């Protein structure tokens, strides 16, 4: 029959969970955001659509930090994303408290993963309406991750989600081919600014605001920090320039 | 949510009837017939075993007549398993009463309590009612020999003679036709067998298809005795009354 | 402690209970009735800890009356006593036990015989011809052990108590301000308003 | 989260049927055949080991299970359900009996316990009935040997012999013909092996058939000596070899 | 665990479950109550779908909550027990704390509250019962008669009826009861009660039970004869015309 | 089915709106506030001549300075009155002072939306909204005489005059014209008695209608039948006067 | 074994005039024979023209003053910024104190 | 009525559709795996498919180290696969703690099967769309392979395969054993067993593999480990010098 | 379509929408208009109070959360009481525990998160009210727009309610002007009343109909009603 798509944990005849798939639609309908893994860190950047001149510039921040070494950015239902970070923050605090050592990126990824997967197990909850890109530097390197509403996630060289995920992924793939030796933190920040400018065409109607953040063993000491001032403008320009 | 799959077992029909109770009774109507007849010197309980085989061990069997107290027994009509659940709590209630007042529980008190438990599954909890109707046959020093009957609704009443299960309408008319206030246990034993004999949906009324019990006050003693007839005993009383 | 006495004669049970209520240095009341009627033919006397005493009595009273109305019947004295014992037996192992001792005197209309039950706060029950709680037993058990007979009339029973009460007024250290006597028999419970000099 | 299914999933239909119990019974009907025959000095329960792949190791899958040292069980229907039912049955035999009286429960009571577990899955909120029918065979000092059947409704009945599953109707008929109240255990084992042959399509040997008995005490299976009153379990599963030997006299 | 909202509003502003609870009462056997100048009488009819019962043990329709208060009802029997028990318990609790038996209005207000609560609590359906509660306040002689219904609403009546054909018998009472001169006697009060029941019971000496309640816990139920006598004298009032 | 705390496409709570429908079917209740006190009147509306009209309690006392009238499924108002009374008495125990009329009303309305089958916000255990509206009238040192309309929506408005129940739209229109900032208490009484008479199916008499007021001097008082009867006579007279 | 209480010394004084009132107190705070501070205010302005001092165990006095001030704050929030009369504050304080009767 | 297909209650035919559809999900990843037993080792092979060029191939795995001695390969969506993995790891750690010895492969399998059986009977829990293949060299049973499904079913195998083309691999393996007449690969080293495994994976699937198209896990006495792209390469080279 | 996916907030539609939330947003639009704007020294709230009858009061729309924070509501009054009370506690907690006034930005995060929970779980309902929060903290004047969806945004100014679009365009125009009204509260208020009237139509803002609130540098959040706003009509 039908109706397999009205309750969250129900398997459709072809083995799918439509509510999760519908959650994905909410994600694809959202702003584009990406993550670029460099040779000793990771860079996060997102598109911030300017609804009106009333939005105080630089204020409504989206990138979120977990602990002191993890960065998280997401596309979709923003409130859901905050919820997922709040959880990740507890998950991290819990881990540090017992093991002393701040939570490894992989370990943190699964914490988010299991929690998200949990919301596809019952019909009394709704799946998360966000795909999240997060990462950081830990005991052994940098790690970039992307987590779907299904709870699925993998390690990435570069990752994108949202409205312009295709332009972004296209761009990211070029970078991966043209840089087998690995991009640098400084380079990735710029590259990132560009990919957003490019991927903004799928929303060229509304004006936007750029936001970048990074975590590099050499550039930030392994701590997540937001790109501001000069370094930001320098990347904004590098984009504005290659957009023509 | 779950609301989608809730049958709402405890609601009223537009006519002010309880669906589940009505349907449970419908279920009871296809259960082996059970008869109860109260005489001046005792009570008779007779029931027809629903479904049997050559290989069914009748000696170790019991599916209709259960001992609750040493002075109270019941005849079952409906889901045997549902009955056992209620029978056990009934047996406990009898003992709490005894441990508390150091006196055996008066028949009606035990019957009312059991009926209240049923009434409950009727007004709250969202669970299905018990598919069971009981004929209680007991004796106490306040009302002497008593006969009661309770059903899924939780309602109970007293009788001189009564039936539950299949073909109750037919059986009641036959009983209401040959019953006499001054009867005697042996008379009732016969009236009971005759009634079942005429309402059975089977070919003949053999002993392997019956359970019999009498609660008499054996004159040579002064106390009350419950007797659950054994296969051979039913086979005898069957020949004697002229059913061979 | 207070005086709580009970004596089962031929056709009745007599309960004598002291009238004083003393707290520390002062005798606050001298007309206290340390009894509660559980049912038309069952009376219960009690003595013990300040608050627990009445709270318990009234609690038991309430339950028996509820039983009476639900069943439109009167539980036998034996049944009522068994219910009280279990209540106290639960109490002894609870957070704060009821420190109450009681005498239950009732006339069993079905057996047509008076009955006297003595139960202490631990839930210790025993049926007796005569009983007492506290220090009274120390001077009244041997008295009764001497002057008691099973066939005594209610009148001989009252004389017997008077004898007990006199011994208690001679040798007991406390002034319990006399007793209130009540008779339980086939016709219910009545009080002997004239014992202050019978 | 939280199981918000606190209402019954099995209810009465206008006709008076309890659908889920009926459907559970249907699941049992599709199951591989299993049976039990009571002898004068023992009981036998048996079934077919319908291996789901020649790569699977059929031994690592016992359809016949020991509940107490004098009680065994076999089934027809949904295997997984049976498994958890055996786990629960073994435990309730302890919690509700051995730990109270210091002796294993008599066959009827343990059956009664199992039946209770199944009845509840017919009325509790948020669950479906168990999709199995069990055949429990055992022995206790005061009741001797017995054989019971427990259905998804929680109803149970004692049998002299009976069969459940696929060709139960056919097998029951074949048993009625060969049963009598004087059968010795070996006679029943033979009658059992014959009945089961009619229900097996392919290979029929000690590796495709699983059979156990409740008979004499096996002091050799006790594990220790020194206590006269402890004589050994009455429940014994026949070995592949022991079966084949009886098949040559088929 | 189970807390589904079973009694909820529908578009037109009705709680269908409470409404259907009334249908259960309409189906129950009739019950009536008329207050005299020094008493209150409660009449109830007896079904006949099956006759071969044992009237000694079969639960009666009029129940005593306390020694000075009674409660009759129409609707589901099983449901009435629950209310009767709670009423009886509250009766004792009230004596225990206020040191005075309940007033009829108080006991009524209580039963009504239990009924009301079951109309807006999750996981439960309303009581398919309506009651008539009557008696005399402690140390008072003015008769009291009240009625309650599934919704939880209650009020006092000079006379009232509930149950099947209560429509019919109410009419009778409305044009047969004078508040100016209420049945000044226990006898003429019992008579007016049987007359109203005969309007629906259709000759049933054994299908009509009556209970008379006077001041100071004076409660007694009439026997077949006593009642049968009132029926007899009534049928003559008709024929003598 | 559908959640009891579900939103309609127009942004309304089904159960609360349907709730309002039930209240429209209720007996009329009217309240008038004047610098001399607030008057509260209601339509008894007995359903049979055998029903003892004075056992109809649709006007109740919250506290000495606060009274209240109800309309709709009146049984639903018992727990509300209880909550209100307790709230008033509790406030006085904690602060040694009378509770403000607005505060008392806000407290009662706090129960309003506490319904559902598991609404994530606390523990709102109540299967449905109340099926009754209340007019709470009182007086306090800070804002003098006040009249409030408390609905099952949880919102409460302050009115100079207000009518709820079957004849509300009609009666409210009447109040619109008749009410002015200098009405006397007596004027308000007659005015309430008049408007009830227009909307009531039955001929208004001192038995199927009841008056009451709340004055700083004597607080909340429910007019006994005799007192109202004369006010009714005084009204018939002033009407026939022109 | 841990003793939850301490004594921080100090003395406070309150006198009421016909249209004014004073609440005084030394500013010394001690522990045993040592001085913790020569200036540590102990009399406070809680709003609505109410001054209060809870002398004795400082930690306790501070928690009380803190709780009462927060009480005044919520009094406003819940009763249309109504002023909290002194008699009302007194009763309020009684409940604050008695709430910790054990 | 029509909801007997949304939750785990019986259909008039006595079936549980949700469990059936859960089985459907187990093929969603289009990956095939197989496991075979050596003389004293257990090997598991599983196709590794990394489509996106933006993915870090090192993080794409369906093989898990449940405990020092137990390995598990999953056939199904990764989120359900990771849920099953975490639970199994927890269950194994607790078992050792409470009972004092390493949880045996077959026991953890039974335990996971029982947990699955429950989603099959309780309405609020959905089945996991996965099939778990557990392997190890048990201290009592020797090389072991136990697999569980969404039905709560489990059994031990001489060898097994799972996935879209499971049947082709199974019949291939069946044939080899009908021939060899033994219930295991008669090889002393695990390297040769891993080779045998890959070899037959190729024949049955009719496909060639590069070091990055497979994923291999091995279980030996006291240890279960997975191979690296290079360890595999070495394996692929070896098989190449035979064909 | 929609009818099958709007039964409760826990259901996603095939296009990724949450209708129950959207219907909640709809209760806001049906709500009376209110406006918010800020300079660098002050933040102002101007709200149009709506009345049932001419015999009824004009329902308050501004609630003070702390000496330095406050908001205006448009939609279900009760829900604003709940949310503002929650915000009053969060403010209160910050002071009592850290002796720190709650940052307006943090207040927003707390409000978003509280609203979000009622959109992912069965049984609950989204809040049906819009909120405009103004406040002066350690980083100056602030204005926040709260939507039941959980989305909270910081702006220079804005408006919500019926016809709110008028005032909104006006402020988007007047921007450069009012944003510089520092050191002068009366001017910011006037600029607000002018923005709000751009959404009138029915009537004209009277005395017992207009409601204004302000906060800033040396101004504790205070509400002005009636006579107090007369000088702005």
């Amino acid at each position: 029959g039908t109706g397999y798509d009205l309750s969250n944990s129900v398997f459709s005849p072809d083995g799918r969970n439509f509510q999760v798939e519908y959650a994905v639609k909410a994600v694809e309908n959202g702003t584009t955001s990406i993550g670029i893994k460099c040779n000793d860190g990771v860079v996060f950047a997102v598109e911030k659509l300017i609804t009106s001149k009333l939005l105080v510039p630089q204020k409504n921040v989206k990138i979120q930090v977990v602990d002191r070494h993890i960065g998280c950015v997401y596309s979709g239902l923003i409130p859901d994303g905050r919820h997922l970070v709040n959880r990740g923050r507890e998950e991290a605090a819990s881990f540090k408290k017992l093991y002393k050592t701040p939570i490894p990126i992989p370990a943190f990824a699964d914490r988010l993963g299991q929690y998200v997967q949990a919301h596809t197990l019952y019909n009394s909850v709704r799946p998360f309406g966000v795909s999240t890109i997060f990462g950081g530097v830990d005991k052994n390197g940098a790690h970039l991750y992307m987590l779907e509403p299904s709870g699925s996630y993998w390690g990435y060289k570069g990752a994108a989600t949202g409205k312009g995920r295709q332009s972004a992924k296209a761009e990211l793939e070029k970078l991966v081919d043209h840089h087998p030796e690995g991009l640098s933190a400084r380079e990735a920040v710029k590259q990132a600014a560009k990919i957003i400018y490019l991927a903004h065409e799928d929303n060229k109607e509304k004006d936007f605001e750029l936001e970048i953040s990074w975590c590099s063993l050499s550039e930030t000491n392994g701590l997540h920090k937001f790109v501001k001032g000069d370094l930001l403008q320098e990347a904004i320009d590098f984009a504005q320039k290659e957009i023509n | 949510g779950s609301r989608r799959y809730d049958s709402r077992t405890t609601i009223f029909s537009p006519e002010g009837r309880l669906y589940q109770v009505e349907y449970a009774l419908e279920s009871i109507s296809h259960a082996g017939t059970a008869i109860g007849i109260m005489a001046s010197d005792g009570i008779v309980l007779a029931a027809e075993r629903k479904v049997t085989s050559t290989l069914l061990e009748q000696d170790t069997s019991t599916e209709k007549l259960y001992k609750l107290n040493d002075k109270i027994a019941v005849a079952v009509a409906g889901l045997t398993a549902d009955a056992e659940i209620l029978i056990n709590t009934a047996r406990i209630h009898a003992q709490n009463y005894l441990k508390t007042y150091n006196e055996d529980i008066p028949v009606e008190i035990l019957v009312r309590r059991l009926s209240d438990i049923k009434q409950g599954y009727t007004q709250h909890g969202g669970l299905r009612p018990f598919g069971v109707s009981f004929i209680y046959a007991g004796y106490d020093d306040r009302y002497g020999y008593q006969l009661y009957t309770s059903n899924p609704s939780g309602n109970y009443t007293g009788w001189k003679a009564i039936s539950v299960g299949a073909n109750t309408s037919a059986a009641q008319t036959l009983l209401q036709m040959d019953y006499k206030d001054d009867m005697k246990v042996d008379d009732a034993i016969e009236l009971a067998l005759k009634t079942l004999s005429k309402t059975t949906d089977s070919s003949a009324l053999t002993y392997d298809r019956l359970e019999f019990a009498t609660i008499r006050k054996g004159a040579n003693d002064g106390e009350v005795y419950q007797k659950i007839f054994k296969p051979q005993e039913i086979k005898d009383i069957l020949v004697k009354t002229g059913i061979t | 402690m207070d005086i709580i006495l009970g004596i089962r004669v031929q056709d009745s049970v007599i309960l004598a209970s002291s009238k004083a209520v003393t707290r520390g240095i002062s005798v606050l009341k001298d007309s206290d009735d340390k009894t509660r009627q559980l049912s038309p033919h069952t009376l219960m006397s009690f003595a013990g800890e300040a608050g627990d005493t009445v709270q318990f009595a009234e609690y038991i009273q309430a339950n028996i009356q509820l039983y009476s109305i639900r069943e439109d019947y009167e539980l036998s004295p034996q049944a009522v006593s068994s219910f009280v014992r279990q209540e106290l037996a639960k109490s002894i192992r609870s957070r704060r036990p009821y420190q109450v001792n009681v005498l239950i005197g009732g006339y069993d209309k079905k057996k047509n015989k008076p009955e006297l039950y003595q139960i202490d706060y631990l839930g210790t029950k025993v049926e007796l011809p005569y009983g007492a709680h506290g220090y009274s037993g120390f001077y009244t058990f041997s008295l009764l052990d001497h002057h008691y007979r099973p066939d005594m009339t209610t009148e001989e029973g009252l004389d017997l108590l008077k004898l007990c009460v006199q011994e208690l007024e001679k040798r007991m250290p406390m002034d319990f301000k006399g007793v209130i006597v009540k008779i339980v028999d086939k016709d219910g419970i009545r009080q002997v308003d004239d014992f202050q000099a019978q | 989260m939280t199981d918000r299914y606190s209402f019954s999933l099995t209810t009465f239909s206008p006709s008076g049927k309890l659908g889920q119990i009926d459907y559970a019974l249907t699941a049992v009907k599709q199951g591989v055949t299993s049976l039990g025959i009571k002898a004068t000095n023992g009981v036998v329960i048996a079934t077919e080991k319908k291996s789901s792949s020649p790569l699977a190791m059929s031994e690592t899958l016992s359809k016949v299970s020991l509940l107490t040292p004098d009680i065994g069980a076999v089934y027809s229907g949904m295997g997984p359900d049976y498994r958890v039912l055996v786990d629960k049955s073994r435990k309730v035999a302890h919690t509700s009996y051995k730990r109270i009286y210091g002796e294993y429960p008599p066959t009827k009571l343990l059956v009664s316990e199992v039946a209770k577990i199944m009845q509840e899955a017919t009325q509790s909120g948020g669950v479906r009935p168990f999709g199995v029918s069990l055949l429990i065979a055992g022995h206790d000092e005061f009741n001797g040997f017995s054989l019971y059947q427990v259905d998804p409704s929680g109803s149970y009945f004692p049998w002299k012999a009976t069969a459940i599953g696929k060709g139960s109707v056919a097998a029951k008929t074949f048993l009625e013909k060969r049963w009598n109240d004087e059968l010795e255990l070996e006679d029943a084992i033979h009658i059992a092996l014959l009945t089961l042959k009619e229900s097996v399509e392919g290979e029929f040997n000690g590796d495709t058939i699983e059979l156990a008995i409740i008979g004499d005490e096996n002091p050799d299976l006790l594990g220790y000596t020194g206590i006269p009153t402890d004589k050994g379990p009455r429940f014994r599963k026949l070995t592949s070899q022991e079966i084949n030997d009886r098949l040559e006299a088929l | 665990g189970y807390d589904r909202a079973l009694s909820i509003f529908s578009p037109d502003g009705h709680i269908f479950q409470v409404e259907y609870a009334l249908e259960a009462v309409k189906r129950g056997t009739c019950a009536v109550g008329v207050k005299g100048k020094n008493c209150v009488v409660l009449g109830c009819e007896r079904r006949s779908t099956l006759k071969l019962q044992d009237t000694r043990i079969t639960p009666s329709k009029v129940s005593k909550i306390d020694s000075h208060v009674v409660l009759s009802f129409s609707g589901l029997n099983a449901d009435s027990r629950i209310l009767i028990e709670k009423a009886r318990v509250e009766a004792q609790s009230h004596r225990l704390t206020l040191e005075d038996p309940v007033t009829v209005e108080y006991l009524t207000r209580y039963v009504a509250g239990v009924q009301q609560r079951y109309t807006q609590s999750g996981g439960v359906r309303p009581f398919g019962v309506s009651t008539l509660i009557a008696g005399f306040d402690p140390r008072d002689d003015e008769p009291k008669l009240y009625q309650t219904e599934p919704s939880g609403i209650y009020s006092s009546w000079s006379a009232q009826t509930i149950g099947r054909n209560s429509k019919t018998v109410r009419e009778f009472l409305e044009k047969n009861y004078d508040r100016k001169e209420p049945p000044a006697t226990v006898e003429e009060c019992v008579k007016l009660t049987v007359r109203s029941l005969l309007e629906v019971v259709q000759t049933g000496a054994k299908n009509i039970e009556i209970t008379v309640v006077k001041p100071d816990s004076d409660i007694v139920a009439l026997s077949s004869e006593e009642i049968n006598q009132y029926v007899t004298q009534i049928e003559q009032e008709k024929q003598e015309q | 089915d559908r959640g009891v705390s579900t939103f309609s496409p127009e942004g309304r709570l089904f159960q609360v709106e349907y709730s309002l429908e039930a209240i429209k079917l209720g007996s009329t209740a009217i309240g008038i506030a004047t610098k001399e006190g607030v008057v509260l009147g209601v339509e008894k509306r007995a359903t049979s001549p055998l029903l003892e009209s004075d056992s109809i309690e649709k006007i109740v006392e919250i506290d000495r300075h606060i009274g209240c009238a109800m309309s709709g499924l009146t049984a639903d108002a018992r727990s509300m009155i209880e909550h209100a009374r307790t709230a008033a008495v509790t406030h006085n125990l904690y602060y040694d002072e009378d509770i403000n009329v607005e505060s008392l009303t806000q407290s009662v309305c706090d129960l309003a939306l506490r319904f559902g089958e598991g609404a994530s916000g606390e523990e709102r255990l109540m299967s449905r909204p109340f099926g009754v509206a209340l007019l709470i009238a009182g007086h306090d040192a800070d804002d003098g005489y006040q009249l409030f309309h408390a609905e099952p929506s949880g919102t409460f408005y302050r009115y100079n005059a207000k009518a709820i129940g079957s004849g509300s739209e009609g009666a409210q229109a009447e109040l619109l014209n008749e009410w002015h900032s200098s009405l006397t208490l007596k004027e308000a009484e007659l005015l309430v008695l008049k408007i009830l008479k227009q909307v009531m199916e039955e001929k208004l008499d001192e038995n199927n209608a009841q008056l009451s007021c709340i004055t700083k001097q004597d607080g909340f008082k429910i007019y006994d039948n005799e007192k109202t009867a004369e006010l009714i006579k005084e009204l018939k007279e002033k009407e026939a006067a022109e | 074994q841990f003793n939850p209480y301490g004594d921080n010394g100090g003395t406070i004084l309150g006198i009421a005039g016909e249209d004014f009132a004073v609440l005084a107190g030394d500013t010394r705070n001690i522990t045993d024979y040592s001085i913790n501070s020569r200036y540590e205010p102990k009399v406070f302005d809680c709003g609505d023209n109410i001054v209060m001092s809870a002398n004795g165990f400082a930690a306790d006095g501070d928690a009380l003053v803190k709780r009462f001030k927060n009480s005044v704050k919520w009094y406003h929030f819940d009763h249309n910024d109504k002023k909290l009369s002194i008699n009302s504050a007194a009763r309020n304080i009684q409940h604050l104190l008695y709430g910790k009767r054990f | 009525a029509g909801y007997d297909r949304h939750i785990t209650i019986f259909s008039p035919e006595g079936r549980l559709y949700q469990v059936e559809y859960a089985f459907k999900a187990t093929n969603q990843t289009n990956i095939n795996s197989l496991a075979v037993r050596g003389k004293d080792c257990t090997v598991v092979i599983s196709q590794k498919k990394v489509p996106d060029k933006l993915l870090d191939p090192t993080t794409v795995s369906y093989i898990f180290c449940i405990s020092r001695t137990i390995g598990m390969v999953v056939n199904g969506p990764i989120p359900d696969a990771r849920n099953a993995a975490l639970r199994a790891k927890a269950e194994a750690a607790e078992f050792r703690y409470k009972y004092g010895y390493d949880m045996p492969c077959d026991v953890l399998a039974k335990r996971m099967a029982n947990l699955s059986q429950i989603y099959t009977q309780r309405a609020y829990m959905r089945p996991l769309g996965v099939i778990l293949t557990f392997v190890s060299v048990d201290e009592e049973l020797g090389p072991s392979i136990y697999k569980t499904d969404p039905a709560g079913y489990y059994v031990g195998y001489k060898a097994t395969a799972t996935g879209p083309k499971q049947q082709e691999i199974t019949t291939n393996l069946e044939n080899h054993f009908k021939k060899s007449k033994i219930d295991h690969i008669n090889e002393e080293s695990w390297e040769k067993v891993v080779e045998f495994a890959i070899t037959h994976m190729i024949d049955a699937l009719g496909t060639e593999f590069s070091k990055n198209d497979l994923e291999v896990g091995v279980a030996t006495k006291d240890k279960f480990f997975t191979l690296s792209a290079e360890n595999i390469e070495e394996r692929l080279v070896a098989i190449a010098e035979q064909d | 379509f929609r009818n099958n996916y709007d039964g409760d907030t826990v259901t996603f539609s095939p296009t990724g929408r949450l209708f129950q939330v959207e219907y909640a947003l709809e209760a806001i639009k049906q709500g009376s208009v209110t406006v918010g704007l800020r300079s660098n020294t002050h933040a102002v709230l101007v709200a149009l109070k709506r009345n049932a009858d001419e015999l009824s009061s004009y329902q308050k729309k501004i609630i003070k959360c702390d000496e330095h924070m406050g908001l205006s509501l448009a939609g279900l009054a009760p829900d604003a009481r709940v949310l503002s009370n929650y915000l009053r506690q969060q403010c209160n907690y910050s002071s009592l525990v850290f002796n720190r006034k709650l940052a307006v930005e943090r207040a927003g995060h707390l409000l978003c998160d509280k609203a979000q929970k009622n959109t992912q779980s069965y049984g609950g309902r989204p809040y049906g009210v819009g909120l405009l929060i103004i406040g002066y903290d350690k980083s100056g004047a602030h204005l926040l727009e709260f939507q039941p969806s959980g989305n909270v945004t910081e702006l220079y100014g804005t408006a919500i309610g019926a016809r709110s679009q008028g005032a909104k365009t006006y402020l988007e125009r007047t921007l450069d002007t009012f944003i510089k009204i520092d050191g002068n509260p009366d001017e910011l208020i006037k600029a607000g009343v002018e923005a709000i009237s751009q959404s009138l139509r029915d009537e004209s803002l009277t005395v017992d109909n207009l409601s204004i609130a302000i906060v800033g540098k040396d101004t504790p959040f205070t509400i002005y009603d009636g006579e107090a706003v007369a000088k702005y009509i």
